[PDB]
């Protein structure tokens, strides 16, 4: 992982994201989404994350 | 016959309850401080709490 001031970016589109298997994982200390309960983004279609 | 400006009362009666109406179906289209206009997102993107 890069430095904070060089801090790395990606951009990722055209896909399917089951983010079910992210949230069931207990190794992230933090999990806080803002914008959308975290239980409905399997629900959801997006463009350019 | 000849001179359509004629009847101006009538006109003037039906041209302001046309506007009401129609700057009342418009105001629908207002975030009011929130984060969408349209209530259907809301439900179906967010927590309810």
């Amino acid at each position: 992982f890069a430095s904070v001031y060089a801090w790395n970016r990606k951009r990722i589109s055209n896909c399917v994201a089951d983010y079910s298997v992210l949230y069931n994982s207990a190794s992230f200390s933090t999990f806080k989404c803002y914008g959308v309960s975290p239980t409905k983004l399997n629900d959801l279609c997006f463009t350019n994350v | 016959s000849s001179t359509a400006s004629a009847l101006g009362k009538l006109q003037d009666v039906v041209n302001q309850n046309a506007q009401a109406l129609n700057t009342l179906v418009k105001q629908l289209s207002s975030n009011f401080g929130a984060i969408s206009s349209v209530l259907n997102d809301i439900l179906s993107r967010l927590d309810p709490p």
